[PDB]
């Protein structure tokens, strides 16, 4: 439980993950060359949870780069930080599922499982101990969620002792309205709650919605969602990239916030709002920040909290915070709208501190709160799969790979299933 | 003669270790190289430390913890030589506010490293007393890896006294939404083998903080700076020699009255910050009434509907048995403390004439006469009830049981756990009844 490894997947992925890795090594003081270059020594307590020490003071990260089609490579090389990741992780195919589960899950799929499978074990045995493994992949696409599920269950069955997080990407059809969509999210959602621990479900759709209404962007390309992913990602990551006594490991995060088994998807919130284009914004007070947490469109899901139940709910405060007037802040927001927490988990609601701030701002706060809210997410996903299968089309695809329509039933079953569980959730009270 | 061991599980535990250890070593004359300036020709200090041919001062205890962040920190701060390597115990897989964790899964493979410190420890005791344990509920660690250890001692060793210094969490200072379940299950575990426990309730030394030292926050430095202060006053007189010597087993058969009740309430007087440039010092009978009111004990508990099996007071500072005996004799004469007809009477006298040292830079101030008041009252018994129904409402649904099913353990387990405490409930009232 000391270092973690992270695993990127897809093209959506390997640029969230690699512009990520830009911003963790920004913020830790870290050069284009991996040699540290800060000034307080907080930066470099903890480094090692996800940089490799080098040659040279050298810092590399232990991201494991797939995707079949090459462009990705040439796209991740033409940004900054492009020669910091070492090519042998830069292990790539040749032949593009091109939105298609079955066919990068099965034909190239077997093709690149042995050699990822032969570089995470270089750095597991390579590492003094393996906290877990983190993977940056979208849903929709079919090389990524396909290579990512694989990926999911090889080190599922390699690594059963390790957690695996998972920073999976649900598509939309504003962003990309691309019509197997439903099929692939439905199975990758499958094999994501037969093995995953964390889940945070980082859904276009509200990023596609908070940029265009808060942000003021009509068109927001890729690099948009990518900067509020990255914000959102390095927000919840604070925890295990600085000291703390709030969770420390991956661990501790399952243990202080999934309560069930199959109930591991999160709500990823972070307050306040920064553009890519923006940076002389105000310093807002924690007032301010606390009571943003509930609004909808500071949620990076496509939800309504009012809706749901908070089961349990991890926040981490960055800036000069009043420490005092933070606790009494949350817990007045906890008092004032108790009607939402569990009254059967009691002091559900956690809060942590950071010295550190965010580049750029100053003033900052991380809401991860695990709540049944998403079920409506759910509900719009089993919609869309109806809606999509109702006709029993577009399913020759799958078939000509040999499998049949079983795994679809199947997996349809067990997300129903799912919601029913939230549905009992949120209905139980004491 | 009458050597004892401290163990200090978990990060809490070897926090509240590292703080008692200095006051103590600031107390008497102990530099912290371990060498006596001018001192080494009091000899009550050798049960607690060790004396080497060197003449360096090794305190008999161990520390161990799953994660090696606290472990290395108090290796490289600023006691390198104070404690011997052996005694320092790391692991790279902690219990992660695991109770399952830290007593199947990660704890098998560190008992036996710890039970072998402990045995070389007690080779050089020749007469072995008892243990000392300092650890947490709420931590996974602090729970499972001090339950384990707890049946492990008592399959060795058995007969030998067990104290336990355990922190009792608390929302303020919580970290595991999951701490009920830990806390539960360790009393109930070590039950049998706790000879008796000490609870310091965190919100209540936390309020402590926050008002008699007038701080914005208690951090975790100030809050055991002053347990520090509470357990060094509660086992002053197992390292001083006081004239009614009082020692563990003697602890036993004063505040323990029943085997299956042996949780004393501390209440120890005065609290002055160190500022305001004059302690203002309190008169004998001043801080033996100091001693009483519900917000000074160490657990948030009212006395009034407690029941006294055993109450037992400590003086150690500048005080006289005179003004010691009209303080008691004044404070019998309220009627807010009541004693079970079982027990003669809840009262005990203990004087130190040496005066009680502060640590340097601590937000406490010097205070020339000082006192801890050791009860055992059935005010506990509301503390147990929040603690319980706690436990009650968080099983009712069956929340986060999955991640102690997955290390081995089962519900079976939680239900004699909540029986048990159930059953301790039922002591509590059936004692608390005259
Ligand atoms: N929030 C973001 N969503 C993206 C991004 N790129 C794509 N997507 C969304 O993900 C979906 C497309 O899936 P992918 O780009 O991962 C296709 P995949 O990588 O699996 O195969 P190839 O790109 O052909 O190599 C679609 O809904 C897009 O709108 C991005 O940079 N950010
Ligand atoms: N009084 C006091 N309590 C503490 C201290 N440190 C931790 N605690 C309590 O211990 C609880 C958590 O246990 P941990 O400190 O993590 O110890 P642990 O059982 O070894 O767990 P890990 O350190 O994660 O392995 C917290 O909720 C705190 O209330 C301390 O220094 N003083």
């Amino acid at each position: 439980m000391r270092e973690i490894v992270h695993i990127q997947a897809g093209q959506c992925g390997n640029q969230i993950g690699a512009k990520f890795w830009e911003v963790i090594s920004d913020e830790h003081g870290i050069d284009p060359t991996g040699s540290y270059h800060g000034d307080s020594d907080l930066q470099l307590e903890r480094i090692n949870v996800y940089y490799n020490e080098a040659a040279g003071n050298k810092y590399v990260p232990r991201a494991i780069l797939v995707d079949l089609e090459p462009g990705t490579m040439d796209s991740v090389r033409s940004g900054p930080f492009g020669q910091i990741f070492r090519p042998d992780n830069f292990v790539f195919g040749q032949s593009g599922a091109g939105n298609n589960w079955a066919k990068g899950h099965y034909t190239e799929g077997a093709e690149l499982v042995d050699s990822v499978l032969d570089v995470v074990r270089k750095e597991s045995e390579s590492c003094d101990c393996l906290q877990g493994f983190q993977l940056t992949h979208s849903l929709g696409g079919g090389t990524g969620s396909g290579m990512g599920t694989l990926l999911i269950s090889k080190i599922r069955e390699e690594y059963p002792d390790r957690i695996m997080n998972t920073f999976s990407v649900v598509p939309s059809p504003k962003v990309s309205d691309t019509v197997v969509e439903p099929y692939n999210a439905t199975l990758s959602v499958h094999q994501l709650v037969e093995n995953t621990d964390e889940t945070y479900c980082i859904d276009n759709e509200a990023l596609y919605d908070i940029c265009f209404r808060t942000l003021k962007l009509t068109t927001p390309t890729y690099g948009d969602l990518n900067h509020l992913v990255s914000a959102t990602m390095s927000g919840v990551t604070t925890c295990l990239r600085f000291p703390g006594q709030l969770n420390a490991d991956l661990r501790k995060l399952a243990v202080n916030m999934v309560p069930f088994p199959r109930l591991h998807f999160f709500m990823p919130g972070f307050a306040p709002l920064t553009s890519r284009g923006s940076q002389q914004y105000r310093a807002l007070t924690v007032p301010e920040l606390t009571q943003q947490m509930f609004d909808a469109k500071n949620m990076m899901a496509a939800c309504d909290p009012r809706h749901g139940r908070y089961l349990t709910v991890a926040a981490v405060f960055r800036g000069r915070m009043s420490m005092k007037e933070v606790d009494e802040q949350m817990l007045n927001v906890q008092n004032k709208n108790s009607s939402y927490f569990v009254e059967w988990i009691p002091n559900n609601v956690k809060t942590a501190v950071c010295d550190i701030p965010p580049r750029g701002l100053k003033m900052s706060a991380t809401f991860i709160g695990n709540s049944t809210a998403i079920q409506e997410l759910f509900k719009r996903i089993s919609e869309q799969f109806t809606a999509m299968f109702r006709r029993k089309a577009f399913l020759h695809w799958y078939t000509g790979e040999g499998m049949d329509e079983m795994e679809f039933t199947e997996a349809e079953s067990n997300m129903n299933d799912l919601v029913s569980e939230y549905q009992q959730y949120q209905d139980a009270t004491a | 003669m009458r050597e004892c061991i401290s163990i200090h599980v978990g990060q809490a535990g070897v926090q509240i270790g590292n703080a008692c250890w200095e006051l103590y070593c600031l107390e008497h004359g102990i530099q912290p190289d371990g060498q006596m300036p001018s001192d080494k020709t009091d000899d009550s200090f050798n049960t607690f430390f060790s004396e080497t041919g060197a003449g360096k001062h090794v305190p008999r205890a161990v520390f161990v913890d799953l994660e090696p962040t606290v472990i290395d920190e108090v290796r490289t701060g600023t006691y390198r030589q104070l404690f011997h390597p052996e005694q320092l115990i790391t692991g790279k897989e902690d219990a992660a506010n695991n109770y399952a964790r830290g007593h199947y899964t990660i704890g098998k493979e560190i008992i036996d490293l710890v039970l072998d410190r402990i045995r070389k420890l007690a080779d050089q005791c020749t007469g072995l007393q008892g243990f000392l344990v300092f650890h947490s509920f709420g931590g996974g660690t602090g729970s499972g890896f001090t339950s384990l250890l707890m049946e492990r001692l008592s399959v060795d060793y058995g007969k030998k006294s067990k104290l336990e210094f355990s922190i009792y969490p608390a929302p303020q200072v919580s970290t595991a939404v999951v701490e009920p379940y830990n806390s539960i299950l360790t009393t109930h575990t070590t039950l049998e083998h706790s000879d008796c426990a000490f609870m310091v309730d965190n919100e209540a030394i936390y309020d402590i903080c926050r008002r008699n030292l007038d701080i914005e926050r208690p951090t975790y430095t100030n809050l055991n700076r002053l347990i520090s202060q509470i357990v060094s006053s509660i086992t002053a007189s197992l390292r001083f020699d006081g004239a009614l010597n009082v020692d563990l087993t003697e602890f036993q058969t004063n505040l323990v009255p029943y085997p299956r009740i042996h949780f004393p309430l501390a209440t120890y007087a005065p609290v002055i910050s160190a500022e305001k440039a004059y302690h203002e010092q309190l008169s004998v009978a001043e801080i033996t009434n100091a001693c009483f009111e519900p917000a000074n004990q160490m657990v948030k508990c009212d006395p009034r509907h407690g029941k006294y099996m055993a109450c037992c007071l400590l003086y150690r500072g500048d005080v006289v048995p005179k003004d010691v005996n009209a303080a008691i004799a004044t404070i019998k004469t309220k009627r807010s403390i009541q004693f079970v007809d079982w027990c003669p009477t809840g009262f005990k006298v203990g004087i130190n004439y040496q005066p009680p040292t502060v640590v340097p830079g601590g937000d406490l101030a010097k205070v020339q006469r000082a006192v801890c008041m050791l009860s055992n009252t059935t005010a506990i018994a509301e503390a147990w009830a929040r603690l319980d129904h706690k436990f009650d409402l968080m099983y009712a649904k069956r929340a986060f049981v999955h991640w102690y099913v997955g290390e081995g353990m089962e519900e079976g387990e939680f239900s004699e756990a909540r029986e048990d405490m159930a059953a301790l409930e039922k002591d509590y009232e059936e004692v608390g009844v005259d």
